[PDB]
């Protein structure tokens, strides 16, 4: 009989929820595409009304006995709602502020200080001076990282108390609940299962990373003579980044064939008189050819595809306003990055439209990594030489070249492969901290031991337990989970392989375009339409062919590069020793 | 009759010429006659022809997955087309053996400072024949060498007059396999006839 009550409750919830959601989202849109004092006020009051509504109906949902609900979709909708605070909010607000306003002052003039986004990021990206790079690196951690120590310690204790009140072992266990699902046979997924799968896939990547690491090492040894040992770890500050999250900026130092330029169609689009409207129209027909949705009349009216000439946020985003109202906000230029971004952002819209028929509470991605992975795969297809050629942007008789393929694959690897050990190590450290596996007074010690053993990166400067390197990163200081980036990358390749298989593509995986492939489109759509109505393992199977997490497709994608690296390292040490430091 | 005069080309260097079927059937003994998008009774016209054994005839058939149609010769057959597989004594001259390309893939230079030096070859960079076209000349040359080396499966890294986007030589690693005939006193030929 409670199955019936739950249903009428959810029906009433949806009727009010959609009305309040739409007006709240509209107010936010209006602010972002205008920015006025009047608009921020309207946004704030609109958000307030939705928030009070949602919380009031959460309390009601929690009065239902979930164990006696028969209809699984009703069960999941109830769960969407059902699933020391003052002190914690004070800690969280202070941590965010310290990060945001952090600056590094010059040693010979304390009155002149650089902020992260005003100069320090440019030093880490462009500087080739060992000592200038070290100043920015150590300065950031000394000035900001040492302020977040006592706050991160209080943060961890308070978060664990919260998680345990909700019957979790700790806050790390709480976070891993985002992958937990019910289901028959092996569709169910446990919270501790994520750990086994993450470690399992990591061990299969190592060989690729060790060769990539060795290659980069020999290039940096020339850039920085007598600074780097041929058998040791790489200095943290020489990776082209404040944290070493990506190796993207090392491309200019590592490029295999510097005389072999990559494809760039910026000039082609300029000569052919392209604009933002043209770019999005071309993206639209791409999605139609694979067999997905076309854009609605509202999309083409109320979107902001160009920067107005107001004060606006030009950051590319895909919006779902509610009531079949979809928009994109993006200050589009005619380059090549914005061309490919248009496909990324429209890919989000395709997903949002696909599950528009689901119950309000189930209108989301099956998993936190699914929504972004879909965007990425559509973007990759549109970047292939044959797509650019068929668009009339790349010369029809453009000469083939194998060296440029190696240059391309390495650039991709520096961003995609060189980041995976970072995500793995960072999240693993936090999990151990929350569990209590790492003692309060061994946080720094383990951070650097793990980083040297797992990533192969060594601290330029001796640090004691007054530093907090983890909290020197945005996501840690601002209380965000990080594992989503690890799983997203793996799913991205599982999706692309399955679609290129469906499309009957024979050749290197990096040269696959799913255009004119309705079969690939139909297979993709089947997964997109599910939203959160099913376990992500079920949704995964519908597009991949298997319900398990599989890193192999990633390793196959970069296989041509792996073979190249192996021969390049014939006379080099592969791997690293941790007994060396600068 | 011109196509029966002189020697018979290998699959990777198939002959092509452009211009009475019953008379042709009086030159050779046909084993298999099949047509795609055309009635055999009905068959400008063009013929693509090369030496190929009868025993491995399966490889000549449309829709088949084989090395022949991947690295040597693939018929697009956009025009209506017929396949004739037959054997005959040309004494032209009969083939001593049959050579087929089994693989070909691209190579990059180990040392960027020397485009003519040692190469690193990547198996994944597969170079396959485009329908109607001959194999690339850095692929076909390996087949030509394999047909004479004596090794029943010859492999080599070659370049043959084709340049990249900068003007440097394109190197490719090819693999050719040579098959010995069962009947040493006859030629086995494949003919692809299109309107
Ligand atoms: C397939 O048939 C061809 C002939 O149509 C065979 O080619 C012949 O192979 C022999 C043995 O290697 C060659 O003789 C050698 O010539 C070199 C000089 O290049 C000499 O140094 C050696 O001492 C020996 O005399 C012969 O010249 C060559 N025929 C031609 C026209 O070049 C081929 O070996 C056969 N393949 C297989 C697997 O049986
Ligand atoms: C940006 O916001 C301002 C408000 O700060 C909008 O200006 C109002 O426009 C309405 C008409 O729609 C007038 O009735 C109000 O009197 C105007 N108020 C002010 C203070 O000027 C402006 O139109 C908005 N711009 C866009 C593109 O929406
Ligand atoms: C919460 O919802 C119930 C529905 O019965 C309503 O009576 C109550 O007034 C609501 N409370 C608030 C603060 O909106
Ligand atoms: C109601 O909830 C309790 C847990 O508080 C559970 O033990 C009980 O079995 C539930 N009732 C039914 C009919 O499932
Ligand atoms: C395109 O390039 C050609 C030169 O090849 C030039 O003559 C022409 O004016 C250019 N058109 C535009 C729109 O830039
Ligand atoms: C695009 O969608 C609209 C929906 O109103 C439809 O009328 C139009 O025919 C569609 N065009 C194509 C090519 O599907
Ligand atoms: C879009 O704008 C045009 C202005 O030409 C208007 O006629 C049309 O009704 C609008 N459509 C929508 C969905 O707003
Ligand atoms: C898809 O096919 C159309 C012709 O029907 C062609 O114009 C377009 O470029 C193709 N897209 C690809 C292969 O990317
Ligand atoms: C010839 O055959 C031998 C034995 O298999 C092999 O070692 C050699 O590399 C081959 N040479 C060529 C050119 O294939």
């Amino acid at each position: 009989t409670e199955d019936e009550k739950a249903k009428e409750f959810l029906e009433k919830f949806d009727l009010e929820a959609e009305k309040l959601y739409h007006q709240s989202s509209l107010a936010s849109w209006n602010y972002n595409t205008n920015i006025t004092e009047e608009n921020v006020k309207k946004m704030n009051e609109a958000d307030r009304e939705w928030s009070t509504f949602y919380e009031n109906m959460t309390k009601i949902a929690k009065n239902y006995n979930l164990s006696q609900i028969t209809d699984d979709k009703v069960k999941r909708q109830l769960q969407a709602l059902q699933q020391e605070n003052k002190r914690l909010n004070n800690i969280l607000n202070e941590m965010s502020t310290i990060y945001s306003t952090g600056k590094v002052c010059k040693p010979n003039n304390p009155q002149q200080c650089l902020l992260l986004a005003t100069g320090l990021e440019d030093i880490m990206q462009y500087s080739k001076d060992y000592d200038e790079r070290l100043w920015a690196w150590e300065g950031w951690r000394s000035q900001v990282g040492k302020q977040l120590r006592p706050l991160y310690e209080k943060y961890v204790d308070l978060k664990n108390e919260m998680a345990r009140e909700k019957n979790y072992e700790d806050y790390g266990d709480y976070w891993r609940g985002d992958y937990e699902t019910d289901g028959k046979e092996d569709y169910a997924y446990s919270r501790n299962q994520l750990i086994d799968d993450v470690e399992r896939t990591f061990e299969e990547i190592k060989p690729l990373y060790e060769h990539l690491h060795a290659y980069v090492r020999t290039k940096l040894m020339d850039a920085y003579p007598s600074r780097i040992s041929p058998t040791g770890c790489l200095p943290a500050h020489l990776l082209g980044d404040m944290w070493g999250r990506f190796w993207t900026n090392l491309y200019d130092l590592t490029v295999p064939y510097g005389e072999k330029p990559t494809i760039d169609v910026t000039a082609a689009m300029i000569n052919q008189s392209w604009d933002a409207e043209k770019i999005f129209k071309e993206a639209e027909k791409f999605f139609m050819s694979v067999g997905l949705f076309n854009m609605t009349q509202g999309f083409w009216n109320n979107s902001m595809l160009t920067k107005p000439d107001r004060e606006v946020v030009c950051h590319p985003t895909a919006w779902d306003l509610g009531n079949n109202d979809f928009r994109i906000k993006m200050c589009t230029k005619v380059t090549m990055d914005d061309f490919l971004t248009a496909h990324h952002e429209m890919g989000h819209i395709q997903y949002d439209m696909a599950y528009a028929k689901q119950p309000f509470l189930l209108r989301n991605g099956a998993n936190e990594g699914f929504h972004e992975a879909v965007g990425e795969i559509m973007s990759l297809s549109a970047a292939t030489p044959k797509h650019l050629k068929d668009l009339g942007l790349l010369a029809q008789n453009y000469p083939e070249d194998y060296e440029t393929e190696i240059n391309f694959l390495l650039k991709q690897a520096l961003n995609i492969v060189g980041t995976l050990p970072f995500t793995y190590m960072l999240e693993k450290w936090r999990w151990m901290v929350f569990k209590g596996q790492i003692p309060k007074d061994q946080w720094t010690k383990k951070w650097w031991e793990m980083k040297r053993d797992i990533v192969g990166v060594v601290e330029p400067v001796p640090h004691d337990e007054t530093y907090c390197d983890a909290a020197s990163l945005f996501h840690v200081a601002n209380d965000y989970s990080f594992i989503r980036y690890y799983t997203r990358t793996i799913f991205q390749f599982q999706f692309q392989e399955a679609l290129c298989r469906t499309a009957q593509h024979t050749g290197p995986l990096h040269k696959c375009d799913i255009s004119n492939s309705t079969a690939a489109g139909e297979k993709l759509l089947k997964m997109l339409e599910l939203g959160k109505s099913q376990p992500w393992t079920f949704a995964l199977e519908n597009i991949v062919g298997e319900r398990k997490i599989n890193v192999r497709p990633l390793l196959d994608y970069f296989r041509p590069l792996f073979n190249w690296l192996k021969e390049q390292n014939s006379n080099s040490f592969v791997g690293w020793r941790t007994d060396w430091s600068p | 009759t011109k196509l029966f005069i002189g020697q018979v080309p290998q699959p990777y260097e198939f002959g092509r010429l452009v211009f009475n079927f019953t008379k042709l059937l009086s030159y050779f003994q046909v084993n298999t006659f099949q047509c795609q998008k055309v009635t055999p009774e009905s068959i400008s016209l063009t013929v693509d022809w090369f030496a190929y054994r009868v025993e491995d005839k399966s490889d000549l058939l449309p829709g088949s997955s084989s090395d022949l149609q991947r690295f040597n010769y693939k018929p697009t057959y956009s025009n209506p087309t017929c396949l004739i597989s037959a054997y005959t004594n040309l004494v032209g001259v009969n083939p001593t053996n049959y050579t087929t390309l089994t693989n070909c893939y691209g190579c990059v230079d180990k040392d960027p400072a020397n485009p003519w030096g040692d190469q690193i070859c990547i198996p994944e960079f597969v170079t396959e024949v485009e329908p109607g076209f001959r194999p690339k000349p850095s692929c076909a040359r390996v087949g030509l060498e394999g047909h004479i080396s004596g090794n029943d499966t010859y492999s080599a890294i070659v370049t043959n007059g084709e340049l990249d986007s900068t003007g440097d030589p394109i190197w490719r690693k090819g693999v050719a396999l040579t098959k010995q005939p069962i009947d040493s006193s006859r030629a086995d030929l494949a003919f692809f006839v299109s309107v």
